[PDB]
């Protein structure tokens, strides 16, 4: 699990949807096939078959012939895979109208990441593209800290129902006992305990949510009454491993168990809008790459592929919509290279990178325009680009 | 019945009318204005015959009498072969003294109602204008000659009556009826009533008030000696035509008459037929969605060059698209809480006010304004915050400082604090708070603007519209390059800004500078000279680029000299695209030529200090 290479295969899931919905054939002549995990595959074989003899009764033709093909589509398909592999299979078969007339046969099949008691089949004028767009549903482990003066609570809000865990307190002194010492005394003992109270916030922290490798914690949450909404942001006591992956410091009053549920309330947009928050601080640090003239960074086309193919790129960073494509031919005098287009004189380079990004480099991240250093990005810099290791020169 | 019941007031049946209450009229001229006396038309016979029986019957009811005049006017034929007379007094309403029409226009007009009265009563009298009498003084005014060429009588006639033609005639009647009917309104509260000129409605709110109200007006209108139109009046109807306007139970929409003659109007090409197909759709512009971003591309031909270009005929069409889908308008009811959605864009606010009706909103009006230059040079939330003044400014007058819930796509209640000139002006009619309110950041239709189901801070900003877009209307190609390196002793230093031929501007540095400082200060300098010729810069460097191009930003680095320069120095040319080419620049297209050329300049023409 990275989370960073499941966007991009959510990102291929969200393109899925796209297409599937654009391409529309003629009458009864799409196959929405999903298999389950546990569900054998000759069971599948039997009940394919099955409706081979009700499409034989059918008595319409055309649309006789695209089922008939469609279901001998599948069941050759289906025989080149032995049983069912940990997560399932998913499958669309049918023919649809593309670009220029013609006709076009699609065949998908494929494994992707648990689809368990899904179990759908249907043949129509459309495909049924309602099962995979329910694997995007999928709110993450959201961490939250609320501090006050008496106590501190620990817990997580995964989607809407909520949880506890860590309900801890640590003693400081209140008001101003000007007893038998002096008038700032008593200042000293509050920075003092304070400080201490905060090392402890932050050690009880860096335990619970990390786990060990990995953080457990998808994403965290702020809150707090006094400087502990301020003091924790700007000093990196807070800063261990978990620090990058804070979302937004949020002002409350109350403090205790119900200042939990008025934190979970104000940031129940945050917590939605990941890919948001995440796309402007991966955006912010490759334009800190520049401010500090690190040269850490490229941009344009032939100098990504370069960083590509020289392996010093970390980070990838594309724009979803980049109108490029790539290009791969026989060409005259019997040879092979690759181009990469803009304007009219295969598939989209979005496309490639998306499967190959693993081969040389190599990390990859989607991003939009909707954020204000995400429309930097893009009407800048073309929408292409990335993090790299070290110096580069080009030219 | 009605006809038997009322004989003086009906014109088929009351005979002439004369308003018994007004005093005849002077007609005060300008100082240097003097007697004009036109040569009549010669006119043919056919015609002459078909017009006498006309005049024949006015010198019978007393209205034009014989007279020898200094002053003369002619005498126009017009229209099957029924020919009736028309006299022209251009050259009179030139030489007299205008008068102000007090007039408001017809809407606003009809804005004075409520659809608390929903029984309605329409009337419109005939011949009107010749009930006001004209004072002996100003009768030789409008002379004119006639002739019988069968009979030898060639000699001059007037007018006893206000004639039909004259300029100030409607304006003065106007006055005159406002004041004869005064009497009226004082004595009758509760009715509404409403006059323009020579058209008439009651307003009511049960059958039976508007029957005795109907009977009451007539009653009077016969007492002052004005008639009424029997054949076209709208006695005790719930459905009225008024003043082009068709309305019905509170509801009010344009006539389909109303309609055509501003349908029926040809492709104008001059500045005149223009300008008054602007001024005949204006009183329809309360119906029109975003009226003042419709009707940007003609209003550069008010006054002129008047290339008629595809945005305008667009644009004219999209006109007549938006009076063929006219919609019903509510009446201002004045009691219910108002709302006023908003939106921008293009320099041009355009919005709609409505209100409940059930639990729907059914808009009273479609209020639209351009943003002055000042304001439609600021940034998007800034001209967002603008139009919703300017259309609040305007729905003061149709809400008479009633409850008002404004809305926009951006939510901009926060803005109204923190300024960092002109808000005070703004902030007034917007903050004071006992009529005004804001409400829920809301999408709009690009139609009906209407709010759509559909959910941001006001807390950002920083740079420009810069793009790596070789923009379409293709000026300046000026390629730069620096070099800041050592050869055969020292460093260089140098710097160049050519194009694909010539050479432009080109130096030397300074003995220190850096590396690649030398690439930031061509740029910079080759960002100078532009202002108004837009301009696209391709950078041999890259460091240059992205500095030069993210965008713009503050900071909270150990170089900011050139830098700050550099950041400001990009304000100066009205759009601009930095663009970088070294793709190849070894080389050689339509483009990689004059690259080539940035490169061969900066280290020859290099080496002079």
């Amino acid at each position: 699990p990275s989370a960073a290479d499941r966007n991009v295969e959510i990102w291929k899931i969200k393109k899925l949807i796209k297409s599937l919905e654009a391409a529309r054939g003629n009458g009864t002549s799409m196959i929405s096939l999903i298999i389950p995990p546990k569900d054998q595959i000759s069971r599948v074989a039997k009940m394919l078959a099955d409706e081979f003899g009700t499409a034989s009764n059918i008595k319409s033709r055309v649309n006789r012939l695209s089922v008939l093909g469609a279901i001998t589509s599948v069941q050759q398909r289906l025989k080149l895979y032995n049983k069912v592999p940990p997560n399932g299979l998913v499958v669309y078969c049918g023919t649809i109208v593309t670009e220029e007339g013609k006709e076009k046969k699609v065949n998908i099949d494929f494994e992707p990441f648990k689809p368990i008691n899904t179990s759908l089949y249907l043949c129509d004028n459309k495909f049924h593209t309602e099962a995979l767009t329910a694997l995007l549903s999928d709110d993450s482990k959201f961490g939250f800290i609320v501090i006050d003066g008496s106590g501190a609570l620990f817990g997580t809000l995964q989607g809407n129902t909520r949880e506890v865990l860590h309900k801890f307190t640590v003693d400081l002194p209140k008001k101003h006992g000007r007893g038998g010492q002096s008038a700032l005394r008593f200042a000293r003992l509050r920075m003092e305990k304070r400080h201490n109270y905060v090392r402890k916030v932050a050690e009880t922290a860096v335990q619970l949510f990390i786990s060990g490798d990995k953080v457990n914690v998808a994403g965290l949450v702020l809150a707090g009454s006094a400087d502990f909404k301020t003091e924790l942001s700007q000093s990196d006591m807070f800063d261990q491993r978990l620090q990058s992956k804070v979302l937004k410091l949020v002002d409350i009053s109350y403090g205790g168990e119900n200042g939990f549920n008025q934190a979970i309330e104000l940031s129940t947009e945050v917590l939605s809008n990941v890919k948001f928050i995440q796309e402007k601080k991966l955006i912010g640090r490759y334009f800190d790459e520049i401010s500090q003239d690190t040269g850490k960074y490229c941009f344009g086309v032939e100098d990504t592929l370069k960083a590509l193919e020289m392996g010093a790129v970390e980070i990838l960073i594309v724009y979803e919509n980049l109108d490029i494509m790539r290009y791969v031919l026989h060409c005259q005098g019997t040879e092979e290279e690759k181009i990469l287009y803009l304007t009219p004189e295969s598939m989209p380079l979005l496309e490639w990178f998306a499967n190959n990004y693993k081969k040389f480099g190599a990390t990859l991240e989607i991003v939009t325009d909707k954020s204000q250093e995400g429309s930097q990005f893009v009407k800048g810099f073309g929408g292409i680009g990335g993090i790299l290791r070290y110096r580069v020169d080009f030219q | 019945t009605w006809l038997s019941d009322f004989p003086q007031a009906w014109a088929e049946t009351g005979g002439m009318g004369l308003a018994v209450r007004q005093a005849p009229l002077i007609i005060p001229l300008k100082a240097t204005s003097t007697p004009v006396s036109i040569k009549q038309y010669p006119m043919s016979q056919e015609a002459r015959l078909g017009i006498k029986p006309h005049i024949q019957r006015l010198l019978d009811q007393g209205i034009l009498v014989p007279c020898q005049s200094p002053w003369n006017t002619p005498l126009l034929p017009v229209k099957t072969n029924d020919y009736r007379p028309v006299q022209d007094l251009r050259e009179v309403n030139k030489r007299v003294e205008d008068i102000h029409p007090t007039v408001p226009n017809p809407y606003n007009l009809l804005s004075g109602l409520p659809p608390s009265h929903q029984w309605y009563t329409v009337l419109d009298l005939k011949d009107a204008f010749f009930c006001l009498r004209l004072h002996p003084t100003s009768q030789p005014l409008f002379a004119f000659e006639w002739r019988d060429p069968e009979m030898g009588i060639s000699g001059q006639l007037t007018w006893t009556r206000l004639p039909q033609g004259f300029k100030n005639s409607p304006t003065l009647f106007d006055e005159a009826l406002h004041r004869d009917l005064a009497d009226f309104r004082i004595q009758h509260p509760d009715l509404i009533l409403l006059q323009y000129v020579d058209d008439l409605l009651l307003a009511a709110t049960s059958e039976l008030d508007c029957q005795q109200g109907t009977r009451a007006l007539l009653q009077t209108l016969g007492n002052l000696g004005y008639r009424a139109s029997a054949k076209k009046a709208q006695i005790c109807q719930k459905q009225v035509k008024y003043l082009g306007y068709l309305l019905k139970e509170g509801q009010r929409w344009l006539t389909e008459a109303r309609k055509e003659t501003v349908m029926g109007q040809p492709t104008p090409k001059t500045p005149r037929q223009l300008r008054e197909f602007l001024g005949t759709a204006g009183f329809c512009r309360l119906w029109i969605p975003g009226f003042a971003e419709m009707a940007a591309p003609l209003y550069p031909l008010t006054k002129t060059l008047f290339n008629w270009g595809p945005d305008q005929q667009k644009a004219y069409q999209e006109i007549k698209q938006a009076l063929l889908t006219a919609p019903a308008l509510g009446l201002p009811d004045l009691t219910k809480p108002f709302e006023l959605f908003v939106d921008e864009k293009q320099g041009y606010a355009k919005g709609v006010l409505t209100q409940k009706l059930g639990p729907w909103r059914r808009p009273v009006a479609y209020l639209s304004k351009k943003l002055d230059p000042v304001a439609a040079g600021w940034p998007p939330c800034l001209r967002m915050v603008a139009a919703i003044a300017v259309l609040t400014k305007d729905a003061g007058k149709l809400t008479m400082g009633q409850p008002l819930v404004i809305l926009a796509p951006h939510a901009v209640e926060a803005l109204v604090k923190q300024p960092p000139a002109r808000m005070t002006h703004y902030q007034a009619l917007l903050l004071d708070t006992d009529r005004v309110q804001f409400g829920p950041v809301v999408a709009l239709n690009p139609a009906t603007l209407l709010p759509l189901p559909e959910e941001l801070a006001e807390a950002h900003g920083t740079r420009p519209d810069l793009t790596d877009q070789p923009l379409p209307d293709a000026d300046h190609t000026w390629y730069t390059d620096g070099s800041s390196l050592l050869q055969e002793g020292q460093r260089k230093a140098g710097a160049a800004v050519t194009t694909e031929t010539e050479v432009i501007w080109a130096k030397a540095l300074p003995a220190g500078t850096s590396a690649q400082r030398a690439e930031l200060i061509a740029l910079t300098q080759a960002l100078k000279m532009a202002e108004g010729k837009k301009l696209n810069v391709y950078t041999d460097s890259r460091y240059a680029f992205a500095t030069a191009h993210i965008h713009g930003e503050i900071y909270r680095i150990k170089n900011k000299d050139e830098i700050l320069a550099l950041l400001k120095a990009l304000f100066l040319p009205k759009r601009l695209s930095i663009i970088h080419c070294p793709g190849h620049q070894k080389g050689h297209s339509a483009e990689a030529r004059g690259n080539r050329m940035a490169d061969q300049a900066a280290r020859k023409a290099a080496i002079t200090e």
